[PDB]
């Protein structure tokens, strides 16, 4: 049934991991016509992180591997619109590009590994 | 009647530590409901006596609380599900490229099948199964005391 | 009045033997012995 | 007859707390329907009595209300489906890339199969199963009080 | 003969509230048909008596109405299907990437299998199953009243 | 009662050696809970005696501790799951390109099925099975000591 | 009680040759635990005598040591697994494009199923099965010595 | 005890010819372990006698040595496997584009199942099965020598 | 004792014609081993005697030789396999887009299952099955010679 | 379950191989703006090695078959980042390009056959 | 008054034989022997 969620009962068997999730609120300029985003109140969420496992390529005598991650969560996660998306970090900052069945009961994810986290208990 | 202690209950099950989401009145009401599935009267002659009885009562209360709190805030719409969320044992599951298959418990009636829903119910079922060994002998009188046996004894 | 407690996979079985037939053959052989000795069996065995 | 407390009923199930969506007349009507399934006469000599019987009646009322919801607004298009929504335990389900399989309850007739549709029905079935242990012996007279046994006793 | 009340029927089943699509004459005709599957007379000595009888009649009437109204407007061509639409319990279903599997009810004859078609039939089957416990003793006379037992009594 | 040695307990299981994550009061509470499943009275005439009883009690304590761990940090989000993590033997599993299938243990009731969820429970079940061979004889008197047999002996 | 020899144990099982990873104290503790599953008392009239008993004790110790060392450091997080690793026979396996299917051992209770977990347990079970042939005769007296048979003999 | 000839043992199995990989002390140790499984006392009145007994002992020694190799260097990383390599008949296998399925042997207990792991064990089991035909009669006296039959013969 | 002739053996099985890979010493040793599975003693009263016994011994020797020579050069590394190569009947196979499925022979014990490994074993089993018809009558005396029958005869 | 290592128990049935594995530490220059890398302390690792089975191509008269290998191991190994890669040799040096489910319990590998190994007990 | 212990896979079975018919055969044969010799059986065998 597309009523009561299936991910909630699924997490009662397989077992999950813990990530920190922060959402996007608004955006401003930096007198260069470049947008800088604002995020607020990074809370704690339980989700399942999956495997897609990248290969690398070349632009010209450079390698530039793209780091990717798949995440399952029961939350309404937005990846792109006229506003900006949200962030997460299992160990380093990450940002995703997709949608899923949020308006019924659960969604699905992606993620590209941004460089690092700040530190001081992994802020 | 056995006095319900919130502090001991919260100590036993740390997942119910949050007082805002789990008010005392709700816990007391669910304990009052649970004292009808299992008799709360205590005597030294009962099979379930001592603090094992309150252990079973606490397990049943936790099971009821979990099953009840499942419905209210599950489907991300305040339990807008037309028929609620049905309980039961999950034999198999699959999320993306992860799959788990478990062993089905030996359920024979509604009581055991319902108890298999949550880990507290499973623990209660296990304890009852351990304590259920043996049997009862109710009617009868000591007729053998009137005859002489072996070494001129009557015992 | 004693009860033996056993496990669920345990099992106990009992056997009996019937010994009724021996008397006829015993008396037949004794009668033959008395016949050979040419003396009535009442004298040898005290009874018929 | 047993008085039906609307306030306590809404206290028991917070998901029905909205009075606008669930009028009191609807709850009273469903209680009046449910009092025919189970006799509401209370005596100290019944197996079901007191707050246990009250909880049974309330659980039956909740089951009926949830089943009514499945039809009134489970489709939500005014019940435009030709056959109407059907109830029952869901053995397996699949939505996208998530699949879950459950254990089939041991239903042997229409009563238990119909009860297993919703969690309230499952709880009612479990409570009835707990209270159903034992038996009855109706026709009988104290015949054994006319003979002297063991220690010159008649009891 | 129980007098059919249209207002109570529409109150009980809000999905039949529309008077344009469900004229009173059709409801009365289906009640007149349904009073033949189940005897419409009432006596205090019957197992089904009081409000239970009218509840059963209303459930049967709703079942017949649903089965009939499914036929005439289903296939978007005014029931142009050559053989009509067949009823029955739907064990499994699938629409795109949504799949549901249910538990088969224990039907053993035509009556129960037909009743399992729609939720009203399922509720009627459940009520009959609850009320069907026990049995009848038809022939016999009080032979035991002629002999003295226990304490010089003839009861 | 049997004295519970926390130092020797952590010595037995190095995975519980951290005093910060596993406070001694929690271990004492779990031992006090586990002493109700198995009687801790020690006598030379019991089948379970000596350090075997200590091993059984410690294994049960470890099993309870593992099941407790499975809940509050098994989900690790404060146990936000509606029903909580469920326990049981995992017959089959699959993670990506690797899949393994194991053998289902022969469980026949709630006790053995619950025990088979963790390695400590399996070890406890195996030890009980080893020690369980044989039987008891309860009622009986030496009636054979009154007759002369074989070589004029009464033994 | 039989004196445990670390040198002989390390010689027999070269996979435990590392003294740093496998300290003597752990081996002695596991031997002390294993002397409760199997009695360490030795008499010439037993079935498992001398070297056979030594071999069974060593195999049981190795089995316990392997099962214990499974949990502590395997899951790449220092055994951070919520419920540890569950043992048992692996019927099938698959890694990429390699698949193997084996024959399930004939386990019928907890003892044999637990023993089937590791090769040392399997060897111990095989040895016990070989030595288990025959039976016991416990009660009885030489009654036949009082009657003359065949060639005027009493044997 | 039968003298174990290392030279003829290596002659029998050329795959164990290398002395550096298989020292003589290891072979003597495994023969001493194997002689516990099967009694090495030789008499003309046993079922196994002559070179059959030494062939059985050599086959058992080869089986134990092969299992030891599988454990020590089957993984070859020092046995860093969690529980070690497990043995048994491989019913089915698949490596890439080639798949092979075999017939399951009729194993009925731990002894035969363990033996079927390696070809030497299979050969030993087959020889034992061949030699096992027939039976024993133990307690008996020639009671038929006291009567005259047929041609005045007592034989 | 039947004298082994290598010339006849090589004539019968041309696949063993190569004297370099199959020295006569190995053939003689395997014949000496095979004379123990089947008795090499011959008498005219035996069910198998003469050329049948010779063929049986030769087939058994060829079977043993094939099973032995499988190991030493199989995996292109001189039998570097830890557990060797296991035998048995192959009921199915697949190589790319070629698949074959065969009929499982009726094996009921270790002897027949082992014999089904190679064609020589299968032929030996077939010959034994043909020669195994009937049975033995071991005890008895000609009692009927003492009475007159039919035409005044005593035969 | 994404808990106990599945490849750990799977290796107890199928049977594996043994390879020598060395990790990357840091790199320097060689007064040509060319990076020269250095590794440290090769060790023995148990892994399962598979096939993907190369077919060759052409550029012009030059065949250039590239050799590939697939390896399963329970090691948290990295193929490429702003740092270097890792090395192995079943019989000749190799380098891989992928990742896998390292942060839970095991990973998967790759490999391209470099020329040869040095020798002297296969250094 | 003794107990035998067997395995779960083991079994035990017993058989008997009914000897309640040899009497008539023997006595008929002896009666025929007496008939052949023209002598009453009470003298040859000593009892009817």
């Amino acid at each position: 049934i597309p009523g009561a969620n299936l991910l909630r009962m699924a997490f009662g068997v397989i077992g999950t991991q813990i990530v920190r999730y922060r959402k996007f609120e608004q955006r401003v300029k930096n007198d260069q016509a470049q947008y800088v985003s604002m995020f607020g109140e990074p809370f704690d969420l339980a989700a399942s992180v999956q495997r897609v496992r990248r290969d690398q390529y070349a632009q010209f005598n450079l390698e530039f591997q793209r780091n990717y991650v798949m995440i399952f969560a029961n939350f309404d996660m937005v990846d792109l619109d006229r506003n900006m998306a949200g962030d997460q970090f299992l160990w380093t900052g990450r940002v995703f590009q997709l949608e899923s069945q949020g308006s019924w009961f659960y969604q699905d994810g992606w993620g590209v590994c941004l460089a690092v986290d700040i530190g001081a208990a992994k802020a | 009647m056995v006095i319900f202690d919130e502090h001991k209950f919260r100590t036993l099950f740390p997942e119910f530590a949050d007082p805002a989401a789990y008010p005392d009145v709700r816990l007391q009401m669910y304990f009052d409901i649970a004292c009808e599935f299992i008799s709360d009267r205590d005597s030294p002659y009962r099979i379930l006596n001592g603090k094992a009885l309150e252990a079973c009562l606490y397990l049943l209360t936790a099971h009821l609380l979990s099953l009840s709190t499942m419905q209210v805030q599950g489907a991300a719409g305040g339990g807008v599900t037309a028929g609620g969320t049905q309980g039961g044992f999950i034999t198999s599951a699959t999320v993306g490229e992860v799959s788990v298959a478990k062993l089905a418990p030996p359920a024979k009636n509604g009581w055991q099948w319902w108890l298999s829903g949550t880990p507290y119910g499973q623990e209660l079922w296990a304890l009852l199964s351990v304590k259920a060994v043996g049997g009862f002998y109710i009617g009868g009188l000591p007729e053998r005391r009137g005859f002489r046996k072996v070494g001129g004894t009557f015992w | 009045h004693g009860v033996k407690v056993l496990g669920i996979d345990e099992g106990m079985e009992q056997f009996d033997t019937n010994l009724a037939d021996f008397d006829s053959i015993i008396m037949n052989q004794y009668q033959l012995v008395a016949a050979i000795a040419k003396t009535p069996a009442t004298k040898l065995l005290g009874t018929s």
